[PDB]
């Protein structure tokens, strides 16, 4: 019916998808090894849209996880949520990889394991006779997720041409350049494949993570154990129309169709306010829906590093405001009434704009059926500031003679560096041209 | 009666708030594709009444206890317009049943408007589904090519997406005014008023509000003539993309004339303090002023 | 007993004139029965009639719900057993058909409504207790009442007061749409022609007849008029705060002694009026309803409440109200004079000023003319105590 | 609506504003990290007038704190009231400054950090579409608060021309001149900016602090820990019409408009009587309002060092008498009845005077709903005695050849000393001329 195959790949893409499947059992009322609660069918009306359909009421995840590093998968099998995963769909015990840290490693390893990489991931494709598409849950940081992920964006474009492609890709961190220095090279090589060899992306910045991780979360030493908490909730938040019973844009080709203006303009800004557990003691007094979307357009919950004074000459075109759970829908048109009076979104002068609001009932659970949740999927034309940030860090590195002799020994014979530079400037010029 | 369980069952298969059935109606809208080119045999109701019963098990919801309350009657109307070849975009109708204890809830007037509501969703869903069928036509390997040049795709897809902008946000606002306050008014109020005698004098007033909230058009206004003309270009939109680039750019100027025609009649319905869709239409008008 | 008027040829002085008003009749009233007794049976009998409409367990005497009726019947047998007639025996038991009936409806409307709730809320809408919560309305409603009024401006100013009280975050969302606003035909302007409709539910409306909400609304447009002209004098003051907008000419110095005389007025005259009107007139209402179990004595005490507010705020019919609106007109052109770019250095800035330096001392000297009528005093004490209170706050 | 941005600046301005925000949580019934009491909305009817408006019922302070010295901010983060402050609105961790002690240091540092000082403080300006104004909570003592504070009085005069400016500035101490000697130079340079580049000030003398700090407070060694107790109460006392629900002069442009006679005459005398905790045992017997304003005009609670025999030829023009909490308003007109009989205020012979009294209900708290409080905002024309004290200490220092060679090496090329002297005498001459 609407079966999606997630493509978890890389050192960071496997960990953000590990707790994504772990989030799904707590809201479906199911255990990874059994069914102890009856809340799975009376409370939740649809479960076989991301999981594989049941053979013994055991909803297998439709997931594949490949990585060159064996460290990310050795921290999985000792956890009690790995018995839900199957040891025959992806790998058996003692799976390995390369050495290995290179963008050209996984780019060259795709055609030497070409027979095996297109054998076991295609067995899940013909399980349903109407496949939705493929989401590449991969990474941009490092050479593991960026090297091999650029290969599958090409060969799955023609072997599966009538399928939706759209990824929840995480952006790397640009604070210092000591541990990694190959960061401007492997990022722009995948970013070219994300626009012409891929339809849509969902951007997730790393410098904007610790802006939120010290905002309300109150940590002193930033660890990697907090990167899975902001990411796994908004992943399950994006499929609330798709997993839980909704009516309009209840498919993944429903939501993405109403937000993309044009190809190579698909970078969607994400926002999510409620992350604090001591808000729970004051939501008993009928906290309404009239105050939760006034702060979405206000740049506080954003996960995109952008300029603060660059929003006057940029214009919103498509903005999504997803409320979940208890909505009190007699005032949801009242919340959309107050949008035109502030004009917090700059509107495009050539065409109409749209503020789309939708709702779906959440899990039968006490932290879910009590507190209001707001998921934002914006589309603003100030996203070229990240593309100006990455390009200015790209041409400055090529004048310092950095990784021009250390990178072209394997499988690179011609200069494909300006092939990425002009196509990035094509994106940056067509964005500003789009508001005439 | 056990009426609240029957009340929830009508909402799921006439009001379509468990949208898996109306998403499967889009697959039934994906089995017609223009009318008329369909058989006129008596096996034409025989295999078509079945596939809607089979569509409920295709979504894995509900038992057979409420499935006896749903029946489908294939009406007959000419679509080549001299012979008959009946539609399933606006000539396929769900029929709710009258049973032994529950007859003070359902009458013949309320089932007359159940056929009106089911046929009205089925044509707007045919719009939105075939509007996304064009995205399947240009889907990436690549098909249609010329990402911006040659002969236009840059401004071509620019007017096509601001077209699919306006339709996808009209239908979402019409969906929010039909469903939500009516479901908030209905069960709760009726039950709590311990006023439960002669139910069809209240249930038909609830249904009359439920068609008041949809478009209602006094069942006679020219707003129904504009939802037909904007449907008349979406076939023109889909035939040019299946098949013309100059004949394209005229067709959507005609849409922008008809959408501005749809805006100016709304300004004539204006009266005051009235029609909770009229303000929601004036939302976009004050959006249209600031840009 | 029921509130039933058992007449066929209407042969009774009570005649029908939820509330369902009833009236008197002098020709059917006996003149040996005292004339002030006739409404004691009428108005209490009108109020037991209006409980027959909505719900029968809500009666004033106790008729479906209590046993007042058996005691009333015993009183009736006693009254009947008498061949003669006098005044004391008839009227001492006119207490008993009134007083026990006048307390049970007081014990009705406390619990069904939270009495003390809306009867501070309705005064906050009219006497403007929530002072900041209407100035944001006044600021927005000024910028689009800049026409002669038309019939659509009623709905437009309404939805503006909606969004204004909504961004404030009132503590009760449903307290907001309980009213709308109403406004004349087209005199010159929308201000001093607008009003408010706060309609009222079940039986609280017998305390608020549709006459006296006009009596609350007529000062309501007067009290927002001195919120606007106080805030407009607060904003044209706010243009000349810094030296970069200040000219060091003597034309500025003759502009400047006037606002120290005129903006000191409305921060004094409309303060010591309005705050002393509210505080110890609210004080005795709360002390009376906490100390009296009786209906009409509480009711006409809030009638003496409202007539005291509309007498202090009216000070004299023709002159002082014409002197007071001439004050707020003459400092309103001090707004529109200062509001030019670099006011006190223009020739029109000093030319428009010269008319206003006459009209400002046309107002202090007309205020001086009332003070001689306040000292030479046979008129009104509450007039004299307030106007001198601002006057030693003026001349000292 | 009525949002004011406080500009806390300098070594002394940051500490007097630190307990000003700490005073506000004890009266709003709120905690700096949570909401544990329900007294915040039923007791207090308005809270979003100095705080930022809530996103999770967390009333963020609308405050910025810049100083060259890092010692004042390192005594903040260990206190449990610093989690209410945000580490992204002003500075993150490890913020520094100059070396540094000079008036010309912060005057020259304003145009080298000109890009950053006008970037993050303007983000709070467009939060509300109707901004009230700016209060510069800065200092005159030292070169830190006086050097940089004179720069923002110029560039915010034209970039924000329609906003109220008015400051609660503290005057330095003139007892001996051993530790600091640059006190006559940096004070008069800021005092020129306080009259023509600023509308109003609120004077706070330092030699009058220890007059009160040994009056009823009974200390032997005067420390800096007592300077925040007299200052933080009268700051929150001045906004009782603005924070708590009042009717007349409930804005900051309401109070200052009814007291200023003319520009360059804005120096307001402050008075505040009740500071003793053992008065509480005898306020149970209905202590009235008839005795609390007889001692305000009596020169006992004043915070201004002025002459005692110079009040016969000087005249009051505007006097404010603010009562708070329990007022018993049936005798508040009775208290104003007794004012004309004494004539304790000398009245101007050219025009009328005004004794304005106002009231507002205090916090729902036991030391606040029991004891009468009187806040005075006077305006008397004997304030030139401080200006005669500062000018006589200014021209005497220039004849001793003090800091004429040690001060003109950086960014001073011409003699701007008599530019401050004549403009100070313009204030001193127009004050005595104002009563004709």
């Amino acid at each position: 019916p609407r079966e999606i195959i997630t493509l978890q790949l890389g050192q960071c893409g496997n960990q953000i998808g590990f707790e994504f499947w772990k989030q799904l059992c707590a809201e479906h009322g199911i255990s990874p090894e059994g069914i102890v609660e009856e809340f799975a069918t009376e409370g939740t009306d649809r479960k076989d849209v991301f999981f594989y359909q049941a053979d013994d009421e055991h909803y297998i995840p439709r997931a594949v996880l490949l990585d060159l590093e064996p460290r990310v998968i050795h921290s999985i099998l000792n956890s009690p949520y790995a018995n839900l995963y199957n040891p025959e769909n992806i790998y058996l015990s003692e799976h390995g990889g390369g050495a290995g840290n290179n963008w050209a490693s996984g780019f060259s390893q795709g055609e030497k394991i070409h027979e095996d990489i297109f054998d076991i991931i295609d067995r899940e494709a013909d399980g349903s006779d109407s496949l939705e598409g493929f989401v590449l849950c991969h990474s941009i940081a490092g050479g593991t997720g960026s090297g091999l992920g650029s290969y599958l964006l090409e060969r799955l474009n023609d072997r599966y041409p009538k399928k939706l492609v759209q990824t929840y890709s995480v952006f790397p961190n640009q604070d210092e350049m000591s541990h990694v220095v190959v960061q401007p090279y492997n990022s722009l090589l995948t970013l070219k494949r994300l626009t012409q060899n891929a339809d849509c992306v969902v951007v997730l910045d790393n410098t904007a993570l610790n802006r939120i991780a010290t905002d309300r979360l109150h940590i002193q030493n930033p660890s990697f154990s907090q990167i899975n908490q902001l990411v796994s909730t908004i992943m399950s938040a994006s499929t609330t129309t798709l997993r839980y019973p909704g009516y309009m844009n209840n498919d993944l080709i429903g939501l993405i169709a109403s937000l993309i203006p044009t190809p190579r303009l698909h970078f969607l800004m994400t926002g999510y306010t409620p992350l604090t557990t001591d808000q729970s003691v004051a939501s008993v007094r009928k906290t309404t829906v009239l105050d939760v979307m006034r702060r979405l357009l206000q740049p506080k919950n954003v996960m995109v590093s952008t300029g603060r004074d660059r929003q006057t000459n940029h214009c919103y075109i498509a903005i999504l405001n997803i409320i979940q759970g208890e909505v009190d829908p007699t005032q949801v048109h009242k919340s959309l009434q107050r949008i035109r009076e502030r004009k917090l979104a700059n509107f495009i002068p050539w065409g109409p704009a749209s503020i789309q609001v939708a709702l779906s009932r959440k899990s039968p659970y006490l932290p879910s059926a009590h507190r209001v949740s707001g998921l934002m999927m914006a589309n603003h034309t100030n996203i070229s500031s990240l593309f100006e940030r990455t390009c200015r860090q790209y041409d400055k590195l090529r004048k310092r003679e950095a990784f021009l002799e250390q990178f072209r020994k394997e499988d690179i014979f011609k200069d494909n560096f300006d092939e990425l530079d002009n196509s990035r400037e094509i994106v940056q010029q067509l964005i500003d041209e789009y508001h005439a | 009666l056990k009426m609240e369980r029957h009340f929830e069952a009508m909402r799921h298969f006439l009001l379509m708030e468990d949208g898996e059935f109306a998403q499967s109606l889009s697959d039934m809208l994906f089995e017609k594709l223009g009318s008329g080119q369909t058989p006129s045999e008596l096996l034409n109701p025989l295999v078509l009444n079945s596939i809607l019963n089979k569509a409920l098990q295709y979504s894995l919801h509900g038992d057979s206890s409420l499935a006896s309350n749903l029946t489908f009657a294939l009406k007959y109307l000419p679509e080549v317009f001299t012979p008959t070849a009946p539609d399933a975009l606006s000539c396929l109708e769900l029929k709710y049943k009258v049973d032994w204890p529950l007859n003070i809830v359902i009458t013949d007037t309320c089932m007359n408007k159940y056929s009106r509501i089911f046929s009205f969703l089925l044509q707007l869903k045919h719009m939105v589904w075939t509007l996304r069928d064009v995205w399947f036509h240009l889907k990436r390997t690549a098909l249609v090519n010329q990402a911006s040049n040659s002969v236009q795709y840059r401004q071509l897809q620019l007017y096509r997406h601001e077209m699919q902008h306006f339709v996808k946000v009209i239908q979402g606002y019409i969906a929010n005014q039909i469903l939500h306050v009516t479901w908030c008014e209905f069960r709760n109020k009726l039950s709590a008023v311990s006023n439960l005698e002669e139910i069809y004098k209240t249930h038909a007033d609830y249904l009359n509000k439920a068609l008041f909230r949809g478009l209602l058009t006094e069942k006679a206004a020219p707003l129904m003539n504009i939802i037909h003309s904007i449907f008349s270009l979406i076939l023109k939109f889909r035939l040019q993309l299946i098949s013309n680039f100059g004949l394209m750019q005229q067709s959507y100027n005609t849409f922008k004339y008809y959408s501005d025609f749809l805006f100016e009649v709304v300004s004539k319905l204006v009266n005051r303090g009235y029609q909770p869709h009229l303000e929601d239409f004036l939302l976009r008008i004050n959006f249209n002023s600031y840009y | 007993l029921h509130g039933l008027l058992l007449d066929q040829y209407e042969e009774f002085f009570v005649r029908q004139g939820s509330l369902k008003q009833f009236s008197l009749r002098a020709e059917m009233l006996p003149s040996y029965i005292p004339v002030r007794v006739a409404e004691k049976i009428l108005f209490v009998g009108e109020s037991v009639q209006m409980f027959e409409n909505q719900n029968v367990n809500m009666s004033r005497t106790g008729s479906i719900l209590k046993n007042q009726e058996d005691t009333f019947a015993a009183e009736l047998h006693r009254l009947k057993q008498q061949p003669l007639f006098s005044l004391v025996d008839f009227e001492s038991v006119l207490d008993r058909i009134r007083s026990t009936v006048a307390e049970h409806l007081w014990k009705l409307m406390v619990e069904e409504s939270d009495l003390l709730g809306q009867l501070k809320i309705i005064k906050d809408f009219y006497l403007l207790g929530r002072g900041e919560l209407f100035q944001a309305f006044i600021d927005v409603a000024q910028n689009m009442l800049k026409t002669p009024p038309t019939a659509v401006t009623e709905h437009d100013v309404n939805v503006a007061f909606q969004l204004s009280a909504h961004k404030v975050l009132l503590d009760d969302d449903n307290l907001l749409p309980l009213l709308n606003l109403t406004i004349r035909e087209a005199p010159t302007s929308g201000w001093a022609a607008l009003g408010l409709s706060y309609k009222v539910q079940w039986p609280l409306h017998i305390l608020f007849t549709p006459a006296v909400l006009e009596k609350y609304n007529v000062v309501f447009k007067y009290l927002l008029s001195v919120r606007r002209v106080q805030s407009e004098l607060q904003h044209c003051w706010a243009l000349q705060m810094q030296r970069k907008h200040l000219e060091s000419n003597k034309t500025d110095a003759i502009k400047w002694r006037l606002q120290n005389h005129m903006a000191f007025l409305v921060d004094n005259l409309q303060y010591y009026l309005q705050v002393d009107v509210l505080e110890s007139q609210f004080s005795q209402l709360l002390q009376q309803i906490n100390s009296t179990r009786d209906f009409e004595s509480i009711r006409l005490a809030h009638d003496h409440f409202l007539s005291n507010l509309l007498a202090q705020s009216f000070i004299l019919l023709k002159p002082v109200f014409h002197c007071l609106n001439e004050i707020l007109e003459l400092c309103h052109s001090f707004c529109s004079l200062v509001s030019q770019n670099l006011g006190p250095l223009d020739e029109r800035g000093a030319g428009q000023l010269d008319i206003l330096v006459k009209g400002f001392s046309c107002q202090s000297s007309l205020l001086f003319r009332i003070l001689s009528s306040v000292r030479n005093h046979q008129i009104n004490p509450d007039l004299a105590q307030l106007l001198l209170r601002l006057d030693y706050n003026k001349y000292y």
